[PDB]
């Protein structure tokens, strides 16, 4: 079926760049007009460039001057150069196809968005690669540990190396005001067994190789 | 720009209910409005094209409406696969601008949250900096009061919390509240308490601690 | 076989099984000032119309199903 994969995604700091790549199945970018669509939690879907079939390149105000948009004819390969990069940025970027529909008066171009790739995520961020300090949230009960100041996502926890997953809560990671991420794993159990189970979270962070077992017990 | 506001921003519905979303354009353009459905995780889907037209394999209980600056989107009935995000997308003029979208979420009774809240360790301590955590468990709506006293103090700008997606088996949210201080600032006070106002409870519920017991 | 394949007009290996072109009409929300829509592919088996004003026309030889 038709696709589209998206490539050359990672972690930049301010001022840095970043060469967006699109690949396409089943079709040929110069027959189509392509654009790049980003999207965040905070400002949502937004249009970022595009590159019609004649060959004419458009681009949002919030990007103009910084972005370039081209296409390597028969070669199936369209580009998003992404320069002077700014925290702002940070999103996932899709590569979109513009719909081509036909009709007996002929041919239009971009009524709709019809295929969208996979998505690649862009970070923008002036902190570093950091492991995570793990910190239990001692105790129907509830228990947990909070995995604080690590950078960049994701981490992974697990509880009793995965044995224990009913109950389990998971919370979405918060970036702090330092650039660092935050969040909390916990699960509730049975108020009697606080003296005789053990409870243990791991917490893997494999950006910086880390990783931490830390038993949450009672006070 | 063109602006497009989507109302409402989230929505509950039942399987078989009638979904309706509305769209509104700042200003007119024509039939050149299109709907998108989006899954968490998943690119957006496009579902109708000039305001009206379905695309292929999109179910006939999908339907929509309008021309200029009104526009609706309508499930006839809600199908188990229809909870989603929907967002509309005028294609009249550069740039091309999206609504803020609409979240079908799942509608079940009332249950109240169960509330802990947890000191920092001594670890933590160490560092210079506290963390006080607050867990409201399984609960249903989304909506809820979480309020911070330190020594009755009423905290405010120092916290920050979280809210996990709706559970696949029983469609409650949990959420976190999380305190920020520092060491000295802990250690200056005594009393932690954290009070939850929410519709299935009776009364607001306050859990506290002792620094130090 | 080969058959005319829209979106991009083009003459296109039809996978294999599929030996007839076909040629799609129906009518779109920009019917009044662009006219019918058009969709061009291959098939095993003559598409069915759904209901309306879709027509289907059905050919086989190779790139029988022609733009209108």
């Amino acid at each position: 079926e038709v696709q589209l994969v998206e490539s050359g995604g990672g972690f930049v700091q301010p001022g840095g760049s970043l060469r967006l790549s699109c690949a396409a199945s089943g079709f040929t970018f110069s027959n189509f007009d392509m654009h790049w669509v980003r999207q965040s939690p905070g400002k949502g879907l937004e249009w970022v460039s595009g590159l019609d079939h004649s060959g004419g390149a458009h681009y949002a105000g919030s990007v103009k001057g910084r972005f370039t948009i081209s296409r390597e004819d028969a070669k199936n390969s369209l580009d998003l150069q992404m320069n002077n990069l700014r925290v702002d940025d940070t999103a996932v970027y899709f590569c979109v196809r513009g719909t081509l529909y036909h009709y007996t008066s002929g041919s239009y171009y971009s009524d709709a968005f019809d295929i969208w790739g996979q998505g690649t995520l862009v970070t923008v961020s002036s902190a570093s690669v950091k492991g995570p300090s793990v910190f239990p949230l001692a105790p129907t009960a509830a228990l947990g540990c909070l995995v604080k100041d690590y950078f960049p996502e994701p981490v992974t926890v697990s509880w009793n190396s995965g044995a224990l997953t009913s109950g389990v809560h998971t919370f979405p990671a918060v970036l702090q005001s330092s650039g660092l991420y935050s969040l909390s794993s916990v699960v509730t159990v049975p108020s009697s067994s606080l003296g005789t189970q053990t409870y243990i979270c791991n917490v893997n962070h494999k950006p910086s190789n880390t990783k931490v077992d830390k038993k949450v017990e009672p006070k | 720009e063109i602006v497009l506001t989507q109302s409402p921003s989230s929505l509950s519905a039942s399987v078989g209910d009638r979904v309706t979303i509305t769209c509104q354009a700042s200003q007119d353009i024509s039939n050149y409005l299109n709907w998108y459905q989006q899954k968490p995780g998943k690119a957006p889907k496009l579902l109708i094209y000039a305001a009206s037209s379905l695309e292929s394999g999109v179910p006939s209980r999908f339907s929509g409406s309008g021309s200029g600056t009104d526009f609706t989107l309508t499930i006839s009935s809600q199908q188990p696969e229809d909870f989603a995000t929907y967002y509309c997308q005028q294609a009249n003029s550069f740039p091309y601008t999206f609504g803020q979208g609409t979240k079908v979420e799942i509608k079940r009774t009332v249950a109240a949250p169960s509330v802990f809240i947890f000191p920092p360790s001594d670890e933590q301590l160490k560092s210079g900096t506290a963390s006080v955590v607050c867990l409201l468990n399984n609960f249903y709506p989304r909506e809820a009061k979480v309020q911070w006293k330190v020594d009755n103090a009423l905290q405010s700008g120092n916290s920050q919390e979280s809210v996990t997606e709706q559970d696949s088996k029983d469609s409650t949210y949990s959420l976190s509240s999380t305190l920020t201080l520092s060491k000295a600032d802990y250690e200056k006070h005594k009393v932690y308490a954290c009070e939850v106002t929410h519709q299935g409870l009776s009364s607001p519920v306050t859990k506290s601690f002792n620094r130090g017991e | 076989r080969r058959c005319f394949t829209t979106p991009s007009v083009r003459s296109e290996r039809c996978p294999p099984g599929q030996e007839v072109c076909y040629t799609k009409t129906w009518t779109d929300g920009h019917g009044g000032s662009r006219g019918k829509r058009v969709d061009l592919g291959c098939a095993a088996t003559c598409p069915t119309p759904k209901k309306k004003d879709i027509k289907i026309i059905c050919c086989s030889t190779d790139n029988c199903n022609t733009f209108p």
